[PDB]
């Protein structure tokens, strides 16, 4: 296994772009699935 | 703690859009769901 | 190789890693349920038209922020990274067991999810007291999908106390003893006592629930003899050692943080630091009826829950005042991390003490059920825990990842979670004493002026949050590798370098008698 | 040591075994089963079972457990 | 490495026992609600085969590859201990709910216990015949334990045996009294006490009784020395705590409950 | 009821309530006492750039540590336990009112006489009268004699409730299948309101409470008007 | 009369039990007096103390099943 | 019966890079591949539930 | 009756070498704490290390919690930076 800062991560941070990218999607899911799962409710 | 100049610096430029995305991410959504909470 | 590392590990420190990320996606599950409960309170009327779907936020914000963010990033995320770190130990005693008790979290939290899509929802309180929990008043799977998710939450912290005190015992140097192991070690075994004591205890309320839900069986129905309030007692003979686990980490870690930042190479007052936790662990399985105190239990009974619970104040001040006598003479440091510690004292302290004003069963008659409680919680769980974490997180996060945070943004961060916190939670102190209830969707217009101001208070505190993932994501986009921390000689986790090899202390310290 | 263990295995604990089959077996015989009466705290029904036709229970016996309405 | 500390291969076994936890838990909830027993049945077949070869694992890594150091075999015997504490504290938990009920009884049972129209099982029949086999299988198992110690595999293997007999014997005793009981689960809070505190305690001999057949099968594979023998040792262990929880039920639900 | 803007508790109306208030003062002040003096300390700690670094002696320190906050909790504790042994004293009440719990109101029962019941449900936000309260008012009062001493036996016909008039200092869960006893005694007539004080599902925010207090001659014609 | 008064035996905030004596009470002294044909004035205050303690719903249940023969307590 | 613990700790032992849990040869493969398939299957399975029940 | 294997015959993998070396006297796998000398620049700990470096604690007192780490390199004797306790690698 790779070794080092940047390495020990299930994520790549070779490119801070992407990496923007991929913790927005992270971090947005987690939480917008709570106004979903309202929304999902009302909607019954 | 000491560090190593940054490999890759993020300029003020490149925090505006990294802060400007991150907060979207968290407000859009959230924001569309309560805008239309009525429509529900 | 990607699967092998991060399904199929072995290894303490991508399973801390693991359980960071798992508790950091949960905290934005935790926090959004938040701002719904107060977007709902912020005005008079009601906001969502579906009080049953308040109360399942209300009840899933408690499941989320106690079992999928605080305790696995305490415990799953802390834990594993720093304790076998600070022994010179190799990996935990059971290193594949520790990766059942982090897979368990993900089904735990898709329980819990699904809980919240079947039917109306789980709209209970995070107690699922019965008749309300039961299946006349919560008919349909959504309250056996809660009772599975704490099932499995509860096996995962099952074998992880069992794994962090077979660690902790077993795997120090041969000449470490128990009295040479650093504080979050300690806070780290006394946490994982409570949990093998407290958590099999809820394990057998809640499949008694599970029986009178789906088997016929009566535990709390009175048409079969049973009671409701067995189930009270079953909950909390669990829950008041739950609170204890909740902060007693983090105990540790302001300890490692007030030391550090003071400059000091230890803890004033290290073994009455240890009194003071085992003192605070043993107590805490002698209180739990002070949640019960509107039941109608007897008199005596009330005095006894009164003077047993007010006794925690003493050794839980022995380590107040020991964190100020370890900052006494410090070469203080102002780093971020010292900010959330001291911040963690002061909250911690206010939270504390509207504690010891709710252990007098008289007063808490009136302060039942209130925003009183509500207040005095969120000061000691919700902002002690969060301090302790951040404090942790930002004092950390250059061992785990090898790169350095931008300390004026973490000090930015810090200033706005302090106002947001204090202007949430404060106001609802007035709203308890003045007879506001808790675990309601809206309010007599009287109580509208502290609300309004409460809410407000909780979008300074999402702005926090927001700014925080960003700070996050700076220190990985600008990849300033560390090269120097102070204070090694007595912070043996940063000694291997940042991030540590994937495999430390093949060969063992040197320790002699 | 083993020889000891063996000699209480053989000598006290499977006689007892022994003794208390003997004491089992002479009372086995079926009891008198009792009069039916529709107690509300007895035959609890608040949600049917998942299986059969939701109204026996999983070891149901119809010699001496009455559903709801009685004896079958 | 230059320590006696067991670096584990990385495994599967986590994640697939995980997995057959939610599959088991979404599996009771479609059979409580949605009247289908598939996700069951997978989770329970996912979760043997998770138990079968996670557990075969340690085997090949103790018996065949010598993982097990003294520091190694210290830690599994804290391990083992820890975890039958957690179970008694769950036991507990039941011990509670019966005496709660049982000290104070309601209206609703006629202000007595055993409640009205309930019947109880006569202590001193089959639950007496259970007591002195569950005893007897104590006395049996510390027979085998000292035959092993003493490098006898022929009595190990017969006091073993005598040991599993014992224990499906009591299985078999209970199977046919829960037949024969003229209560049931649905009796109230004297049914519910009696089969999910008994049943509970049921499941643990079926599951000490599958940890002895597991040592058999090891023994006649000649895998245990006189001196390393933890699986035996951790199968003992759990066999007392069942007795010791079944003298617990005798005294307080089938006797002092009566 | 509460005012707004209130900062602490509703006014009291019965001699316990006014116990209570004292003690939360008497208590209160420990609590800022104890909070600044943390704060202050902490400012103290940190605002030296004198330094003493080496190991320090814990053991005299701990006991001032351990001895003052001990005598503290005695002193909050006495006069706690004090109003506890009050509230439980034996009185003589000269009536017993029942209420029961439902999803989502209140019955009372008056049954020491004559079997006179009735429902008491919150009074609609679009139904209320010019100058009527949002979510307190009901259609049926708990009318109560003043200046006596009343058994109240709480209950509830199906999940837990709790029954609560904080001016009176009361809170008493209303668990089915057990009848919980509190004692009630106003010291003076007028409107008195609650709000029910357990999570019992989507309408826990809406089945409140209100007692109307009014001198014994008139709760007895309103008692014999029952009829 | 006015209300039922303190009693030693059931001191404490769960009255249940108070109820249920004196309901089994009432009934007992009911069907003793009615089996010489005595008379059920000497029942009273049995009758006036459960009355003003038990819920009319229990007392309401507790008859139903006196008359359907499931009433679970000795009379 | 006799005592092959000897044979076993040879194969347990060969140097071919294989974990443990794959290292006893070709039915190691097979038992895990049904394993993970049900595992995986189940899940999919459980989420098409959740998806059935989260509607009328 | 007989029929048992002894460690001897059957032990293997580390669980043998630890058996082997317990045998000799020897701790290759660091089971044991080791006895402090008198620390002096002529009589230093001897630290062994399978490499050039090793970390050591110091417990400099009896009883002392606080437990100083630090890296002993391989060449010239290094000191506890808290008591001055001489330790010398010996790879
Ligand atoms: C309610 C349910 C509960 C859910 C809880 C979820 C939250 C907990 C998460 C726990 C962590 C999960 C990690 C497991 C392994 C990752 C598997 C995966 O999907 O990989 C893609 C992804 C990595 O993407 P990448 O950059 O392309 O990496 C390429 C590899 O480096 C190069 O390797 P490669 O090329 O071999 O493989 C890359 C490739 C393929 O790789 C593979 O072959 C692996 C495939 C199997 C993986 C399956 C994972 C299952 C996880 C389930 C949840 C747990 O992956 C992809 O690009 C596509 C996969 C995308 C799958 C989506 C999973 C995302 C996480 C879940 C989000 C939540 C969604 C729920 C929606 C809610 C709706 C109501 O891994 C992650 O999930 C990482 C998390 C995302 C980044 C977040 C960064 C935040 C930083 C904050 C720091 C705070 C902590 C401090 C840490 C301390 C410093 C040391
Ligand atoms: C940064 C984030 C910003 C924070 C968020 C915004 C907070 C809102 C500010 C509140 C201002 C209220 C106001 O208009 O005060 C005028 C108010 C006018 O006085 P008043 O109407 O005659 O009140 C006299 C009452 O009879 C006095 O008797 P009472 O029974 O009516 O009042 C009792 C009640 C109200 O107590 C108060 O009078 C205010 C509390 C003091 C806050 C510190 O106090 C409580 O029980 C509060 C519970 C707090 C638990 C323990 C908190 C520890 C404090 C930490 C100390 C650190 C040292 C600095 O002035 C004050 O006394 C200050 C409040
Ligand atoms: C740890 C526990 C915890 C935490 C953190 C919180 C956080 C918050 N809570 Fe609450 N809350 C509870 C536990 C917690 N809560 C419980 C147990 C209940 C009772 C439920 C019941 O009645 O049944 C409750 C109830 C409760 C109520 C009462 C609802 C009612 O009675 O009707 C309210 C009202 O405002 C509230 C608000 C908030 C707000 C605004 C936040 C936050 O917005 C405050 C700010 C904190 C954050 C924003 C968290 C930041 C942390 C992270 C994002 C993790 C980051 C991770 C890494 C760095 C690795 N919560
Ligand atoms: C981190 C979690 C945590 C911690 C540590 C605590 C700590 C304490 N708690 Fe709190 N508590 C909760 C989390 C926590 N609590 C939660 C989640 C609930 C609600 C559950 C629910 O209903 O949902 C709750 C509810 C709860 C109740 C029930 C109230 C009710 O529902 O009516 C009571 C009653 O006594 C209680 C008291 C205390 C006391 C005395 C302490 C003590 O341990 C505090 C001791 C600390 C100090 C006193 C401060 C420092 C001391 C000094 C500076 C020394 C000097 C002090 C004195 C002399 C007083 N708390
Ligand atoms: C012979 C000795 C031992 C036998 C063991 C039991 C055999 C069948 C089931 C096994 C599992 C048992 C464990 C305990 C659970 C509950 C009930 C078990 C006790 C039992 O078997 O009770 C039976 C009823 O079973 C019933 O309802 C249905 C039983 C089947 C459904 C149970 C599903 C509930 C599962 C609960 C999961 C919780 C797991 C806990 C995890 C905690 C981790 C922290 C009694 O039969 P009856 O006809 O009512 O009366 C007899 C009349 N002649
Ligand atoms: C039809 C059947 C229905 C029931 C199914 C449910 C489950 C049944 C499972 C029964 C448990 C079987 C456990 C087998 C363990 C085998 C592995 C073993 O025993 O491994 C041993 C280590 O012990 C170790 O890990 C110790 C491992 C300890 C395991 C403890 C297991 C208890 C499991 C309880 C399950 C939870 C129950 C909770 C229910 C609410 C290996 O070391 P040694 O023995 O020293 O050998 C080495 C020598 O040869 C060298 O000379
Ligand atoms: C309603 C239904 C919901 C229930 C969901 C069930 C939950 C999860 C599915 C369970 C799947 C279990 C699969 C087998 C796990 C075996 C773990 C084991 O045996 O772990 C051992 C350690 O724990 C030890 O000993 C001592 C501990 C052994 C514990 C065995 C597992 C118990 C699981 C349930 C018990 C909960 C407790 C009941 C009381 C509340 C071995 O540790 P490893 O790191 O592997 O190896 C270390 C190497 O050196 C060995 O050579
Ligand atoms: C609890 C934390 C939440 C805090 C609140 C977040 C702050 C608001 C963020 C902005 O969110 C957006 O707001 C727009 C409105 O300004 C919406 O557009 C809506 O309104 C527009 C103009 O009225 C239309 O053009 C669009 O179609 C329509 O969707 C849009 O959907 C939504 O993403
Ligand atoms: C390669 C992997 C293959 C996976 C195949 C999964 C194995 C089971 C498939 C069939 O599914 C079943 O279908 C039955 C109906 O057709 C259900 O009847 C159930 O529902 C009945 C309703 O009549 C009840 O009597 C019982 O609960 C029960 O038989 C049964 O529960 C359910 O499991
Ligand atoms: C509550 C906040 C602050 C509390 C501070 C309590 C600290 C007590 C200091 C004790 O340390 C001593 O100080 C003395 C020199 O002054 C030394 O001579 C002595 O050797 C040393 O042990
Ligand atoms: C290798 C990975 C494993 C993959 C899993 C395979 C999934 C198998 C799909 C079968 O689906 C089943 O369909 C049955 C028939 O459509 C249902 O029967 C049940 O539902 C019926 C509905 O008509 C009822 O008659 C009965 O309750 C019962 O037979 C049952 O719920 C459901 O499971
Ligand atoms: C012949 C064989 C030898 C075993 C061996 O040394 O390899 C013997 C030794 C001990 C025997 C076992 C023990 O005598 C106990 C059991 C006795 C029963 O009569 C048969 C099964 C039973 C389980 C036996 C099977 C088999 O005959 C065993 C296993
Ligand atoms: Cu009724 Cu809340
Ligand atoms: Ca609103
Ligand atoms: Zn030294």
């Amino acid at each position: 296994y790779e070794e080092g800062p940047g390495k020990n991560i299930p994520f790549s941070v070779e490119n801070k772009w992407r990496l923007l990218a991929m913790m927005t999607l992270f971090f947005g899911s987690g939480f917008a699935a709570p106004f979903f799962i309202v929304r999902h409710q009302l909607l019954k | 703690i000491t560090a190593k100049p940054a490999k890759t610096p993020t300029s003020p430029k490149e925090q505006a859009i990294g802060l400007s995305v991150t907060f979207l991410s968290f407000l859009l959504p959230a924001g569309w769901v309560l805008y239309h909470l009525d429509n529900y | 190789m990607f699967i092998n590392r991060w399904l199929f590990s072995t290894n303490h420190k991508d399973i801390g890693t693991l359980y960071l990320l798992f508790g950091a996606w949960a905290g934005m599950v935790g926090t959004a349920l938040s701002l719904l409960i107060r977007a709902e309170l912020g005005q008079p009327g009601t906001l969502l038209g579906d009080d049953q779907i308040y109360n399942v936020v209300v009840t899933a914000h408690a499941f989320v922020m106690i079992f999928f963010m605080v305790m696995p990033i305490m415990i799953g995320g802390f834990g594993n990274w720093l304790v076998p770190l600070m022994i010179g130990a190799p990996d935990m005693a059971f290193p594949r067991m520790n990766n059942m008790s982090f897979w368990l979290l993900p089904p735990s939290f898709l329980l819990l999810l699904a809980s919240s899509m079947v039917e109306a929802g789980a709209g209970t309180g995070w107690t699922v007291y019965p008749p309300l929990a039961g299946n006349l008043a919560h008919a349909g799977a959504s309250v056996d999908l809660t009772i599975f998710s704490l099932h499995l939450a509860g096996v995962s912290s099952i074998l992880g106390a069992i794994n962090f005190i077979t660690t902790i015992i077993n795997m120090k140097p041969p000449a470490m003893s128990q009295y040479q192991t650093p504080l979050f070690v300690w806070s780290v075994m006394i946490t994982a006592v409570l949990l093998l004591l407290s958590l099999p205890v809820l394990a057998a309320g809640i499949t008694m629930l599970l029986t009178d839900r789906n088997l016929n069986t009566t535990f709390f129905d009175p048409a079969g003899g049973g009671d409701p309030i067995l189930y009270q007692h079953l909950f909390w003979f669990f829950g008041h050692p739950e609170v204890y686990i909740l902060i007693l980490p983090g105990f540790g870690m302001i300890s490692h943080i007030v030391t550090y930042y003071s400059g000091k190479k230890e803890p004033f007052g290290y073994m009455g630091m240890v009194w003071a936790m085992m003192s605070i662990g043993f107590l805490g399985f002698i209180v739990w009826a002070h949640h019960m105190f509107t039941v109608g239990m007897d008199v005596d009974t009330r005095a006894y829950f009164t003077s047993a619970t007010m006794i925690i104040a003493i050794p839980t001040g022995v380590k107040v005042f020991s964190w100020l006598a370890t900052l006494h003479g410090g070469n203080i440091k102002w780093s971020p991390a010292m900010m959330w510690a001291l911040g963690f004292i002061f909250l911690f302290t206010v939270g504390g003490l509207t504690g010891i004003v709710l252990a007098n069963s008289s007063l808490d008659i009136v302060l039942h059920d209130t925003y009183y409680v509500v207040a005095h919680f969120h000061y000691v769980l919700s902002m002690g825990a969060v301090f302790a974490i951040m404090g942790g997180f930002v004092h950390w996060f250059p061992l785990f990842s090898g790169y350095t945070l931008n300390d004026t943004w973490a000090k930015i961060h810090f200033a706005i979670m302090f106002v947001g916190v204090n202007m949430t939670f404060f106001p609802q102190h007035f709203l308890g004493l003045s007879g506001m209830p808790r675990r309601y969707s809206d309010y007599p217009d009287a109580y509208t002026m502290w609300n309004t101001i409460s809410s407000m208070g909780s979008f300074i505190s999402l702005t926090a949050v927001m700014l925080m993932v960003f700070i996050i994501w700076e220190a990985f986009a600008s990849k300033r590798e560390v090269l120097t921390v102070d204070l090694t000689t007595t912070n043996l986790e940063w000694l291997n370098g940042c991030p540590p090899p994937y495999h430390t202390f093949e060969e063992p310290t040197y320790v002699n008698l | 040591g083993a020889r000891t263990w063996r000699f209480l295995t053989f000598g006290l604990a499977l006689p007892s075994v022994a003794l208390c089959t003997l004491n089992s077996w002479l009372h086995s015989g079926h009891r008198e089963r009792p009069a039916f009466i529709p107690y509300h705290h007895l035959r609890i029904r608040t949600k049917p079972f998942s299986w059969g036709d939701g109204n026996h229970t999983f070891f149901h016996n119809p010699r001496v457990n009455p559903l709801p309405t009685g004896y079958e | 490495q230059t320590h006696a500390y067991h670096m584990v291969n990385p495994s599967p076994w986590p994640l697939t026992g995980a997995l057959s936890a939610l599959l088991m838990t979404s599996g009771l909830t479609m059979w409580f609600h949605f009247n289908s027993m598939t996700l069951l049945m997978i989770g329970l077949t996912t979760n043997m085969l998770t138990m079968y070869q996670w557990w075969r694992d340690v085997i090949r890594e103790s018996t065949f590859q010598g993982h097990h150091t003294p520091a190694v075999q210290k830690g599994l015997r804290y391990g083992m201990i820890l975890f039958i504490i957690s179970e008694v504290l769950f036991f507990t938990g039941f011990f509670w709910a019966f005496y709660h009920s049982s000290l104070a009884p309601t209206p609703e049972l006629g202000g007595c216990w055993p409640p009205t129209g309930i019947h109880p099982l006569n202590p001193l029949e089959v639950p007496l015949l259970n007591t002195s086999v569950l005893l007897a299988s104590g006395v049996s198992i510390t027979w085998a334990h000292h035959s092993l110690m003493e490098g006898d595999r022929k009595h190990m293997l017969q006091a073993l045996f005598i040991t599993i007999t014992l224990g499906v014997y009591f299985t078999l005793l209970q199977a046919s009294e829960y037949y024969e009981a003229p209560f049931t689960i649905s009796d109230g809070v004297y049914g519910s006490t009696f089969f999910v505190a008994t049943g509970f305690h049921g499941l643990h001999v079926i599951i000490g009784s599958t940890f002895l057949i597991v040592c058999f099968f090891r023994q006649l594979k000649f895998h245990f020395t006189s001196n390393h023998h933890f699986g035996f040792e951790a199968a003992a262990w759990y066999w007392h705590f069942v007795d010791v929880v079944w003298l617990f039920l005798y005294v307080s639900i089938y006797w002092w409950g009566s | 009821m509460a005012y707004p803007m209130q900062l602490g508790f509703q006014d009291a109306t019965s001699p316990i309530m006014e116990e209570l208030l004292h003690f939360h003062d008497h208590t209160l002040m420990i609590v800022f006492l104890i909070s600044s003096l943390v704060l202050y300390i902490i400012s103290l700690m940190l605002t030296t750039k004198l330094t003493h670094t080496s190991t320090m002696d814990a053991q005299e320190v701990e006991t001032i540590w351990t001895i003052l906050p001990a005598i503290i909790l005695i002193l909050i504790a006495l006069p706690s336990l004090r109003i506890l042994y009050m509230m439980d004293e034996i009185n003589n009440p000269s009536l017993t009112v029942k209420t029961m719990g439902h999803q989502w109101y209140w019955s009372y029962e008056y049954t020491d006489y004559e079997d006179l019941s009735f429902d008491s449900y919150m009074i609609p936000t679009s139904e209320l009268k010019p100058g009527e309260l949002r979510l307190l008012e009901v259609d049926n009062r708990v009318v109560l004699p003043m200046e006596m001493t009343i058994r109240m036996l709480v209950s509830s016909e199906d999940v837990l409730h709790s029954w609560a008039v904080p001016s009176l200092g009361l809170k008493t869960d209303a668990i089915p299948g057990r009848l919980n006893q509190t004692t009630l005694m106003s010291s003076r007539p007028g409107l008195y309101y609650g709000q029910c004080s357990e999570i019992c599902g989507s309408n826990h925010s809406f089945m409140p409470i209100v007692l109307e207090l009014v001198p014994l001659k008139y709760f007895e014609k309103w008692s014999a008007s029952m009829l | 009369y006015q209300t039922a008064p303190f009693d030693s035996r059931f001191p404490n905030q769960n009255q249940t039990r108070n109820c249920w004596q004196n309901y089994l009470d009432f009934h007992r002294c009911e069907k003793a007096m009615t089996a010489k044909g005595g008379d059920v004035s000497v029942c009273e205050w049995y009758r006036r103390v459960y009355k003003s303690l038990c819920p009319i719903s229990w007392v309401s249940t507790w008859d139903d099943r006196r008359a359907e023969g499931t009433f679970p307590g000795k009379i | 019966f006799e005592n092959r613990v000897a044979e076993k700790q040879k194969l347990f032992q060969e140097d071919n890079g294989l974990p443990v849990h794959l290292k006893g040869g070709a039915t190691d493969n097979i038992l895990y591949r049904v394993t993970m398939t049900l595992c995986l299957g189940g899940t999919l399975y459980s989420l098409y539930c959740l998806g059935w029940a989260s509607f009328p | 009756g007989g029929g048992v294997p002894t460690d001897e015959e059957q032990a293997t993998g580390l669980e043998r070498e630890v058996m082997l070396a317990a045998r000799k006297g020897q701790d290759p796998y660091n089971i044991l704490a080791p006895k402090a000398t008198s620390g002096t620049k002529e009589d230093p700990n001897l630290v062994p290390s399978i490499t050039n470096k090793r970390i050591v604690g110091c417990i400099c007192e009896e009883d002392n919690s606080t437990v100083i780490w630090f890296w002993l390199h391989k060449g010239e004797a290094q000191r506890c930076p808290s008591c001055g306790t001489h330790y010398k690698l010996v790879p």
